[PDB]
């Protein structure tokens, strides 16, 4: 478009977005989180593009989202639909004069919107047994109490600023503390539109945090297990061991997290449509599509032994339950008697055939350092270009592989199994970096990661925040960035980080050192890595080199002296590529990651 | 006021407050819980200030421009969590830092001492925790030592500005509004703008004994959350100001700065 009368910049912003997430006991809550939070910038969106169309709204690019095809224009869409593609940020231009009630109206438009849920959710819990009370009761799951609750938690926060205005740069520099910058935007001798985007920002910064703190207070009574911050629904009523009573699981939930239960329903109705694992031990068993081939070669049987344990052990003739799939599932935790043996060592004996089952699972989220690059329109097209990335290239490569639950441009949030990780966040990465044409050696835009790889027994929310600190505090803390940082967490509680160039998957793979450590059995050199980490400990007096060489040397006959060379030659290879102040860190990082890869707790 | 530190070997707040008031056999208590501060070797340290921002091996205390007649903050990348010294935040609360060396900020319960701050109004608390002492902390053992010599922060003479900060040490129970207005009336003063740099609000709830379930939840602006206040006049800015909700548990301690 571009002409108009009194064109403003408007922004949008919706909070809280990890701490909702994180507040998930199980995948599918996980997912519930992100992808009703991409909905909520929808109905805001809603909004600006009932009054102006998509054409207006600059970020994100309104155009080819599902959610924009298949809510607004009916399209249909099909699984497409589950990922969660709408940023919790946005910008639009639009008149001064609509401006304010645009604000008003999203306010609502999502206030409502969440109540509906709210009630919705009601009827279903009560409904399917996840409440388990006379309906009679009903009425007391609607007060004001729970319905306060509903109505305060999000903020969405909307300010604007003239695009036609009076102007001095001297002034509005000035206000704005940012000296020394002034060359590139100070000279506009031949509008502001860079400049004026970061000061809706500090702008959009004062009203956001006015208006969450806007919270009114909470009744006594036990609070959501989930969330473990408002109060649980009946959570004023009753004594603790009774209301864990009205609830199935024993779960007792506030009306924040109810929501999330019934959101996942909520959607397939809307569209028909459901994630394919609603576990991460879903996930998990993806690796060496072990599941697939054990199912296939037991999994037919192990039911009705399973069955022939309970009845209400499964539905279908499929586990109600992933984690059945583990032994030690039956071995305890369990929750008549002579059935558990034959499975237990039914199970053994197929852990014999096909390997042991894979309890591990990894975490990737990715984050685009520093956006963006720093002319309306030249904006426009990056932001189409990151939808396009988003909605279609970073599905193509986690198509089959995983879960990719959001990806909302240059941010993304996948679960896969721990033999695709690396394979998939490289592979993103370089999508994201030919979409952007940038040329090596000397790239940005740039790309930082992190990968966690963490039990399934682990509690989710604490995943998360692992997660974000390994992207955020490891690897953006990097100069230069584009980093992917690794963080192995295992059961023991023991923590392993590495820091990584991209390149490093590259060169690893497809490196004779990954042939031997893959074609480890028969096996190199056992204590390789001990060794050498040992060595790190302090400054080889010999020199890295020379141990590493004498390292080299043994663990591994004409052909001895050829694949040293080669190994020793890998090995000064990636060092290239490991993040590391110094030789000795980054000799610490490349094999730590040696270590990490290598875990036969982890790669079974 | 008392000065109760604690040698171990939020509901922080609280968990002294009932330590206290539980140690007592000889719902806000008689006494006021003014504050609490973490110790280590190095002594009390204070949660990082929100408009201090670590870049170039450096932190930056950014102050606010007033954009639109509006405060605000410029835009600067992300807060680290982190602590600072009790020498390095009176600096702070003068203005009179501009950046903060790396290695300085405290990344590191994980704890040495935990320090509280106690109006005692003839409660005998300081003659009887006196008493060279070992209590249980509410489980866990501290020592337990009292002076009557109030903290250097409390004392302080700040100048007389219309531009001023308020630091909180404490969680604080408010919503934004009410804080200012109560800040105005306490000071007896009109605010012509304020900011607020802070994270997302805390939840903080605790134990009801008597009705024997979990206390309604509240929420609170979290510490190191810095409050920038312009005010139509020339105010005495005080060294120190209680805020809010549950003063007696600790809360609400807002450390006086200027800007
Ligand atoms: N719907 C979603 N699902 C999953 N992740 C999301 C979603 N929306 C945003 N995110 C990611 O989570 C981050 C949280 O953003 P936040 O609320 O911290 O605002 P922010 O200014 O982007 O913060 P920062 O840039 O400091 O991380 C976003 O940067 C985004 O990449
Ligand atoms: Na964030
Ligand atoms: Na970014
Ligand atoms: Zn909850």
């Amino acid at each position: 478009a571009l002409s108009v009368k009194d064109p403003t910049l408007l922004r949008i912003k919706i909070v809280p977005v990890q701490p909702f997430i994180a507040n998930s006991r199980k995948q599918l809550d996980l997912w519930a989180s992100s992808h009703l939070l991409s909905m909520l910038m929808y109905k805001a969106l809603e909004v600006i593009v009932d009054k102006f169309g998509p054409e207006h709204v600059i970020y994100p690019s309104l155009r080819d989202q599902p959610f924009f095809l298949k809510f607004y224009l009916g399209e249909n869409i099909g699984d497409e639909i589950l990922v969660a593609n709408l940023p919790n940020k946005a910008l639009a231009i639009v008149s001064g004069k609509e401006a304010e009630k645009i604000e008003e109206e999203i306010k609502k438009r999502i206030r409502d919107f969440l109540l509906q849920l709210y009630r919705e959710a009601v009827d279903w819990a009560v409904e399917n047994g996840v409440v388990k009370v006379d309906r009679s009761e009903k009425d007391s799951m609607l007060k004001e109490a729970y319905l306060k609750i509903v109505r305060e938690y999000f903020t969405v926060s909307i300010t604007w600023v003239s695009l036609s205005e009076k102007e001095d740069i001297y002034q509005v520099t000035e206000n704005a503390g940012l000296s020394d910058e002034d060359v590139k935007k100070w000279l506009k001798f031949a509008a502001i539109y860079p400049l004026l985007v970061k000061i809706l920002d500090s702008l959009g910064e004062r009203k956001v945090t006015e208006e969450r703190f806007e919270k009114s207070e909470q009744l006594k009574g036990w609070k959501c297990h989930v969330c473990g911050e408002n109060l649980a629904i009946f959570g004023d009523m009753y004594d603790h061991d009774n209301l864990k009573s009205l609830w199935l699981d024993e779960e007792p939930l506030c009306p924040m997290c109810l929501i999330k239960r019934y959101y996942p329903v909520w959607i397939r109705s809307k569209t028909g449509q459901k994630i394919r694992f609603e576990s991460v031990v879903d996930v998990a068993l993806l690796y060496k599509n072990w599941r697939k081939i054990f199912d296939e070669k037991y999994g037919k049987d192990l039911v009705s032994k399973a069955r022939e344990v309970s009845e209400d052990f499964v539905k279908d003739n499929m586990l109600v339950d992933s984690d059945l799939y583990y032994s030690s599932t039956w071995e305890s935790g369990l929750s008549d008697e002579e059935k558990v043996k034959e499975v237990v060592d039914f199970l053994n004996a197929a852990y014999k055939e096909i390997g042991n089952p894979p309890k591990y699972y990894a975490i990737l989220v990715m984050d685009g350092d520093d956006m963006g690059k720093v002319t309306p329109q030249v904006h426009v097209a990056i932001s189409q270009a990151l939808a396009n990335f988003s909605i279609r290239e970073v599905r193509s490569v986690v198509k089959d592989e995983g879960l990719l639950i959001y990806a909302g441009g240059d941010d993304v949030l996948a679960i896969l199994p721990v033999d695709k990780a690396l394979e998939v966040a490289y592979k993103i990465r370089k999508e994201f970096g030919k979409s952007f044409e940038n040329g090596s050696l000397l790239p940005g835009w740039k790309l930082s990661a992190g990968i966690l790889i963490v039990h399934y027994k682990h509690p989710l929310y604490d995943a998360l925040e692992k997660a974000r600190d390994l992207l955020n505090n490891k690897a953006k803390n990097v100069p230069g960035k584009d980093t992917l940082a690794i963080g192995l967490l295992k059961r023991s509680g023991s923590y392993y980080i590495s820091l990584v160039g991209w390149e490093l998957i590259r060169v690893f793979y497809n490196s004779e050192l990954r042939k031997k450590l893959l074609e480890e059995k028969g096996g190199v050199g056992k204590r390789f890595i001990y060794h050498v980490l040992r060595e790190v400990d302090t400054w080889p007096k010999v020199g890295i080199d020379e141990m590493l060489k004498f390292e080299v040397i043994r663990h591994i006959k004409e052909e001895t002296k050829e694949l040293r060379e080669k190994i020793y030659g890998e090995i000064k290879d990636l060092l290239e590529h490991v993040r590391g102040n110094n030789e000795v860190e980054k000799v610490r990082g490349l094999f730590t990651f040696l270590k990490i890869i290598t875990d036969a707790e982890v790669f079974p | 006021v008392t000065f109760t530190p604690y040698d171990v070997l939020i509901p922080l707040p609280q968990t002294v407050a009932g330590a206290i008031r539980t140690l007592l056999f000889y719902e806000e208590p008689e006494f006021t819980l003014v504050g609490i501060a973490i110790g280590t070797e190095k002594g009390r340290i204070y949660p990082l200030p929100f408009n201090i921002i670590k870049s170039e091996k450096f932190y930056k205390v950014v102050n606010p421009g007033r954009f639109l007649g509006k405060l605000i903050l410029p835009p600067k990348g992300k807060y680290k969590s982190g602590y600072v010294t009790e020498s390095i935040l009176e600096k702070y609360l003068k203005g009179e830092l501009k950046e903060v060396e790396e290695n300085k900020v405290i990344r590191i319960l994980r704890i040495e001492k935990i320090y509280a701050w106690i109006e005692d109004p003839g409660c005998g608390i300081k003659d009887i925790l006196s008493s060279y002492e070992f209590l249980t902390l509410g489980s866990r053992v501290a020592f337990v030592e009292v002076d009557d010599k109030t903290p250097d922060i409390f004392n302080r003479e700040l100048g007389s500005t219309k531009k001023a900060l308020f630091y909180f040490s404490t969680p604080t129970i408010g919503k934004v509004g009410e804080i200012v207005q109560e800040l105005e009336k306490r000071l007896n003063a009109k605010i012509d703008d304020y900011l607020l740099v802070s994270s997302r609000p805390t939840a903080i709830s605790g134990w009801d004994m008597h009705e024997k379930k979990p206390k309604g939840t509240k929420f609170a602006i979290p510490p190191g959350s810095v409050l920038f206040v312009e005010f139509k006049e020339e105010v005495e800015v005080p060294p120190y100001i209680k805020l809010g909700k549950l003063k007696k548990l600790g809360y609400g301690l807002a450390l006086g700065g200027i800007w």
